[PDB]
């Protein structure tokens, strides 16, 4: 009978079914190396499943199958996916699965996030021909990618020309997606920055001219995000006329500066409902305290002291 | 326009010239400001910049010199150097000139802050017209350990530009006209005498 289970691994020690709904798989990566539903997975099928959240586990090196998410294709009509600090998963092996397989007939949300810095992953549009005489091989990433609502990639090395080709070949909807999050993504740059390979700039004109209507942004622990690189938002306003919720602390480089003209121009829009930026070292008392006077923003938060982001069970599922 | 004795209170945090002496240079000292670290495992390269009350002309939090050496994660940092970034820092202290010190008075000086490319534009003894920001720094003994809280706040000029005063060719250009008109007087017989005497 069970539908939703919660398997929370704090310490270590030493088929279809069709019930089950919602699956939490939480681990302490300290403690478990390992990945305990990891058979499991990859042989039955969980036809019912609507929601997945896997964290902390340590996917086997001597099975490429895992790795390459192979498991994965038995969750059709998986509404949400979640999946985190697993040590030895890749955004690069997950966006191959996106590329040959038409995966899934609807995610409304996903959350990958891997730990470490691994190699740039661009994505890999090169459709390959059997033969000249044949077809190709058809690329299911709009198909899989085409319903989000939520894309949350917060700290997995994509490039930023990777998010503008998932803008451009509208593999992202656009008005079905409303929140996105990016943080901590280092091969992020932006237009106004002179040292970069051209192919990690994020485009973010072409990106909110296709994504318009989205809600919800969160730019947190993005280094890239500096005062210069903002003045691309100032002047992209009127591409993100939706946008309430805002998430860039924990930036120790935006100056207050950069905020104030932010709000200033998003002013000429009624205020933003909510923006964050604990954590930044360069955002000055007198000019939040100003943002407050003059009701900028309906909510600022600004705890300079809050060392962390990672809120368990509301930011993030990665124990502990 | 002033010297190291009408610089007075008043002009604290503006905009000064001070004509004056160079005293006291110090040594020149690399002064960190950005550390850069390769993550052991993590692989990303994290960094951190400091702060002081000389490196900034406005007021921000001190950062105390120290490296940091693990990740949020916990994964050990390995320091950059190279990557990192030192800016040279040298102390001089400009002396009144003592033609201005008038009667019975001792000459003034203050504490001039150089970096980079400013850095040994002059030696001591050096007449010298210095440009900066003249700053108060410290806790003035405001601090609770200090007992004796009359004394004064440190006060400094951060250098914007360091003039040397040498007027009021160690080898010398030389022109047609001068390579003619020295082979022209070799010559001359009275060359002995009319350059001796010259």
């Amino acid at each position: 009978l069970l539908k939703k289970i919660e398997l929370i691994f704090v310490n270590s020690l030493v088929v279809i079914y069709s019930e089950l709904e919602k699956i939490t798989l939480i681990c302490d990566k300290k403690k478990i190396k390992n990945f305990p539903l990891c058979r499991a997975l990859l042989r039955g099928q969980f036809p019912l499943l609507q929601k997945l959240t896997i964290t902390g586990v340590t996917f086997p090196m001597n099975n490429q199958d895992i790795m390459n998410f192979q498991w994965l294709l038995n969750f059709p009509d998986l509404k949400e996916l979640w999946i985190e600090d697993n040590d030895n998963c890749e955004l690069s092996k997950f966006l191959q699965l996106l590329k040959f397989s038409n995966v899934w007939k609807n995610l409304e949300k996903l959350t990958f996030r891997e730990n470490k810095l691994y190699p740039i992953v661009n994505l890999d549009e090169d459709q390959p021909v059997t033969n000249d005489d044949e077809v190709p091989s058809m690329l299911f990433y709009k198909e899989n990618l085409q319903n989000l609502e939520k894309l949350d990639l917060m700290g997995t090395s994509i490039s930023g020309s990777a998010l503008t080709r998932l803008c451009e070949q509208e593999y992202l909807d656009g008005r079905k997606l409303r929140s996105l999050n990016i943080g901590n993504c280092p091969n992020i740059q932006f237009p106004n920055n002179h040292a970069h390979t051209a192919r990690m700039i994020l485009d973010v004109n072409a990106v909110l001219k296709r994504l318009s209507k989205l809600e919800e942004i969160n730019l947190s622990h993005l280094s890239s995000l500096n005062d210069s690189t903002m003045k691309s938002f100032i002047i992209n306003v009127p591409f993100l006329e939706n946008l309430k919720r805002l998430d860039i602390s924990h930036n120790f480089e935006i100056t207050g500066i950069s905020i104030y003209e932010f709000l200033k121009k998003f002013q000429m829009d009624q205020p933003l409902a909510y923006l964050n930026i604990d954590g930044c070292s360069q955002v000055s008392h007198i000019t939040v305290n100003m943002i407050r006077a003059q009701n900028l923003v309906t909510q600022v938060d600004c705890v300079y002291e809050r060392d962390v982001w990672r809120k368990f069970g509301i930011n993030s599922y990665s124990y502990s | 326009a002033l010297s190291p004795r009408t610089l007075t209170a008043q002009h604290l945090n503006k905009l000064v010239s001070v004509e004056g002496i160079v005293t006291k240079t110090s040594l020149v000292r690399p002064k960190l400001i950005r550390s850069v670290h390769y993550a052991a495992k993590t692989g990303r390269f994290h960094y951190r910049d400091y702060t002081d009350a000389t490196t900034t002309l406005t007021t921000r939090i001190p950062t105390p010199a120290i490296y940091p050496t693990e990740d949020t994660e916990g994964n050990k940092l390995t320091t950059e150097y190279g990557y990192s970034t030192f800016i040279d820092h040298q102390r001089i202290t400009v002396q009144e000139m003592p033609e201005m010190a008038p009667a019975g008075q001792l000459p003034r000086s203050i504490d001039v802050i150089l970096d980079d490319d400013l850095v040994d534009k002059t030696k001591p003894g050096d007449r010298v017209n210095v440009v900066g920001v003249f700053k108060s720094l410290g806790a003035g003994g405001m601090n609770q350990s200090n007992s004796n809280t009359l004394i004064g706040f440190k006060t400094l000029i951060l250098g914007n530009t360091v003039y040397p005063l040498h007027a009021r060719a160690a080898r010398q250009m030389l022109t047609d006209f001068d390579i003619r008109n020295i082979n022209k007087l070799s010559k001359k017989k009275d060359i002995f005498d009319i350059l001796s005497q010259s």
